[PDB]
């Protein structure tokens, strides 16, 4: 019955300020210490700050000192974390966890993205199976989505008709601040020229729907 | 501070096997250690506190031991649920520090990758940017390397790659993108990416020419 | 009426004994970071609290602060039957309220067992009954000897002598059975925490030890 | 004039009590490796110093050594209004000088908090007030009961009984609020170190417990 | 007959003393994780048990609880020869039963040596006699001085003064010879476990110190 | 002659005091793996030894057991000049013999400093004099207050009150100056071990504190 709900995440310009909330219920919030833990994408966990049950004692990590301020309000059973002077590294998924020494109850996690660039999803680049590439017998083809922002994008082939053998790699953040990924599905060589292959791209923040033809 | 290092970084095992991972502390922290299990897209789950005590609701197959600076977490009987990432946590003194994380992966036979290289489309050339992608599909294990060859001259520093996770039906998949300006594309003719794998007798290079 | 004041004093004296003594047994490191148990902390807090309560309330209600000794006076015709039932009920009530207050003022992560007396895991309850029978026997014998009017060699503080009898009972049998030697002290936190394991040895134990001690002193040694 | 000798006795008794008691709580392990806090160490030094100070200065000023009990005598009409204002001022001055001397002789690397009473991080200040209300209640009740002229069954050292009442208060409430039970003992180091957190519970707390204990004894139990 | 009541008291007084004091010295960490030996625990339980035993049984048999002091009274002509041989046999039997009960109620994993007093491994048995001789000399001197009828300046509890004399003997000689100062206290557990190493220094030692202490006080200091 | 008995009692009482007290300060962990210093162990052994020796020898020589207090009586004209020089010489000789015995019976691997008082490394000797001055002031004031014939409110054991005054003195200044408060207690082990570092502060310190305490009580507070 114990659950923690986080809010206040999302996109934010670098150098700004943010307010993170963690609503708690099902347990005596006053008598338990609260902690903040973040996990950068692809990295491990990193303990950030700790606050006592009454808020008398607060401790911070070396990188969390000064810029981050943790405070709790036992009247409404909500835990706050003032995130000031946000930097591009400071992007992570933040968890609120209780426990003086060992954390046993965790929240679902709130994703905070610190990025200046904001570019709507552009067109897609197909990867045609070449004449000498399809002669092998296991020809592969796909389409590449590029320079889209922000996450995520879902790529479906023939409106979900083709699902077997479909590989969609996780996106990589380019040095220009833009995301990009590709979805490649292998097909029998004898099936080339028939069973039209179209990949459907849906970028919900930009509401862009692009269908691309894949031909040799 | 107290730095906590885990070993190995990632290990492979089969269902029913017994595996052990090690957490190393810079200084003595006696029996003040914690272990967590995290699956992708999910919050970490506490398993061990006091370095030898099992949290309630956790199966008894998980066992921890060690004190001071040497700590080992051992799983007696591996299960399909047990494949996750394990972290060791320190709570002897502030600040509390986690480990670098150890990933447990399913064990299977070695597989030979299928290498396909796709030339950039002409429609991309109208945008002034050229990106070439060569695909390594269904290869096991994780260890792989991609080297881009440009007219018998190696090019590096402008490549971005992404690797999928364990397949649900358990190989991997790798895609590498070599981005360069349109002018750089026009002054070369032959491109290739070189990939070698432990399941390959000899390195395989896939090459192509412009408009060919 | 002095009867109502005597019962109220027993309820109040017994309540303070639980809150102060059981609070000293709280392990502030918790289950996840247990601190080593300080024996002199538990022994002296329990021992001196009785010595303090006898000093405070000795002249008002007699300073029993124990259902075990109350039975012993009845067995020796020192208090009336109607007197004892109000003493025992007040003593049981004082521990229930006293432990309840401690549960209110203790942080949830360090509450633990709230000072509830478990028998050692490797120790049989049959041997646990014997331990409770003896440490209460030395307590009741000391109380009867210290508070004997016919004696003329009694020197020093009577309350302190009773207090140190409790302390040596704790210095011996904390990891045997918890050194309850007080049926009310075990009934209070057990009601609050709902832990009721081997609770009969904490009533049958001290009471049989008290009856033997009171009967031996009054009818064999100094009749 | 015995009036000036009584006030100077209270100032000097508090000065020795604060200096010796706050010195024992100094953690010599430092901040880079704090040693485990010896618990019977703090309780006995605070407890036995009161017993020593009451023995030393009991016949000169009454040995209040506490603003809380001094208020209780005024409530029970044992001292005059002008009597208490000089005692409270002298007691507060003794702690300031007593803690000030300790700050000079303690090496800076081990000063720490200088014995300033803090509520537990996970403990609400509301529960902190309740703890002080009770540990001072048992102290004032012991002092009133021990110093009752109408009593006859009082045996042993009166100062020692008062000293052990303080010890059990420390054996319980060091981790709750520091077991102050003395507004002067909390005022002194707070002035020196400039720490003023939850300081009102250390004046409102003991005073309410003192007035309750004095009124109950004088007007209900032994009128 | 009062004679049979005194011998029974001596048998029972030490039986509680041996059982409670030897129980406190039990190391509950076992042989695999031996906990640090709490030394105030052992000194206080041993010291206060004697103070408790004198309080209960002082007016019945004299509260010797030690063969060494019993010999001293014979040398000073305070008890008859016939009374001593029944006292010494009673105290020896009380320890054997007192230790036997402890062996039955102590879990086998934490029994250890059952409090049997070994000389330190680096300490010569010749030096062991000297340590035992001195600590018993101060104990017997305290008993003789505290129980002097000619004195008029004796204040406080006589039993407590005797009790703290035992405590300081333990605070010194636990690591040297085990701080026996009671030949039957060493005879009890030794018989049960059959450990008979350097046992003669625990009879020759304390008895010589007892005779020296009794003879000096009664014939030189206060004749 | 009662004069020779008093000096011999001063020598013997003072001798035993270091033998038990300095033995308790021995660190049995050795120089390889030193054990944590049990702080209550040292204070109680020092504190209760004085209480025991005042009980034993109070009626034979007065139980000064300290060069500092002996000087105070001469300042307050309680003992003669010839009495003091024989008291101080006997006390100095008692410590040297008492510490010499401990050196012989202690294994060489655990002898260490033999309880020699040292100022803390980070503490200036100037602050060391002040620390020793105050702790002896409360000791001499307690002795003068407890042994006042004009007082009528003195209850309990006088020796025990003096003993607890020493214990709180040790409970404060073990890490500051070693809590000597006894020039003889410092002279003994210093002679045996040949260590003479900052030894003047243990004679000038306690003596100034004794003269201030004796003069204030006898000439200002209770003239």
């Amino acid at each position: 019955q114990v659950q923690l709900v986080e809010s206040g995440g999302g996109l934010v310009q670098p150098g700004g300020s943010l307010r993170l909330s963690c609503a708690a219920s099902g347990f005596t919030f006053r008598g338990y210490a609260m902690n903040w833990v973040r996990q950068a994408p692809g990295k491990g966990l990193e303990w950030v700050a700790s606050i006592s049950g009454s808020g008398s004692i607060t401790q911070y990590a070396d990188s969390a000192k000064g810029r981050f301020t943790i405070t709790r309000d036992n009247s409404k059973s909500t835990l706050y974390a003032h995130v000031s002077s946000l930097r591009a590294d400071d992007t992570a998924v933040y968890y609120c966890a209780k426990g003086d020494y060992v954390f046993d109850y965790w929240g679902q996690g709130t994703l905070v993205t610190v990025s200046s660039a904001s570019t709507k999803g552009p067109s897609v680049f197909p990867l045609a199976p070449s004449s000498k590439s399809t002669s092998g017998g296991t020809a592969a083809l796909g389409c590449l989505v590029k320079d889209y922002f922000p996450e995520p994008v879902t790529v479906s082939w023939n409106s979900g008709a083709l699902t077997s053998g479909v590989h969609t790699f996780p996106a990589v953040l380019q040095s220009s601040g833009l995301y990009s990924l590709s979805s490649v599905v292998t097909v029998p060589s004898s099936s080339l020229g028939t069973q039209t292959y179209i990949c459907n791209v849906n970028h919900k923040p930009s509401n862009t729907k692009v269908d691309k033809k894949v031909e040799p | 501070d107290i730095q906590m290092t885990q070993s190995p970084s990632a290990l492979s095992a089969s269902v029913g096997d017994t595996v052990t991972i090690t957490c190393r502390a810079s200084q003595s922290i006696r029996s003040w250690l914690a272990w967590y299990q995290q699956k992708p897209g999910k919050a970490p789950k506490l398993l061990i506190y006091k370095a030898s005590d099992l949290q309630s609701g956790v199966p008894s197959r998980f066992s921890g031991s060690g004190s001071g600076t040497d700590f080992t977490l051992t799983i007696s009987g591996l299960q399909p649920d047990d494949f996750a990432t394990y972290y060791c946590q320190h709570y002897n003194s502030y600040p509390y520090t986690f480990g670098q994380g150890t990933k447990v992966e399913i064990r299977r036979t070695v597989a030979a990758p299928s290498v396909f290289i796709f030339p950039p489309s002409d429609e991309q050339l109208k945008s002034g940017t050229a990106s070439v992608v060569c695909l390594l599909n269904n290869f096991y294990p994780r260890e792989a390397k991609v080297q881009w060859k440009v007219d018998n001259a190696l090019q590096s520093g402008n490549s971005q790659e992404s690797v999928t996770e364990q397949d649900s039906k358990s190989t991997y998949s790798l895609s590498s993108t070599l981005t360069l300006s349109k002018a750089d594309y026009e002054k070369h003719k032959v491109y290739a990416c070189e990939v070698t794998h432990q399941g390959l007798s000899s390195p395989v290079t896939k090459s192509f020419n412009r408009g060919e | 009426q002095a009867f109502w004041k005597a019962v109220t004093a027993e309820f109040l004296a017994m309540l303070i004994f639980v809150l102060l003594s059981l609070g000293s047994t709280i392990n502030w490191g918790g289950t996840e970071k247990p601190l080593p148990v300080d024996m002199v902390l538990i022994s002296l807090c329990f021992g001196l609290s009785i010595a303090t309560m006898v000093q405070c309330f000795g002249h008002i209600s007699g300073g029993h602060i124990n259902p075990a000794v109350t039975v012993a006076m009845v067995c020796t015709r020192k208090i009336s039957i109607a007197k004892s039932v109000f003493y025992i009920a007040a003593q049981c009530l004082g521990a229930i309220i006293g432990a309840g207050i401690l549960y209110l003022v203790t942080p949830p992560s360090v509450v633990g067992g709230l000072g509830v007396t478990m028998v050692h895991g490797n120790l049989t309850a049959g041997h646990g009954l014997l331990v409770e029978l003896i440490i209460t026997f030395q307590l009741v014998f000391t109380i009867f000897a210290s508070c004997d009017s016919k004696r003329t060699d009694v020197t020093g503080s009577i309350a302190l002598a009773i207090g140190f009898s409790v302390a040596i009972g704790h210095l011996f049998a904390i990891n045997y059975t918890g050194a309850s030697m007080n049926p009310a002290r075990s009934f209070g936190p057990a009601v609050i925490m709902g832990n009721w394991e081997n609770h009969w040895i904490y009533w049958v134990g001290p009471i049989i030890g008290a009856v033997l001690a009171g009967g031996l002193y009054e009818y064999v040694f100094c009749p």
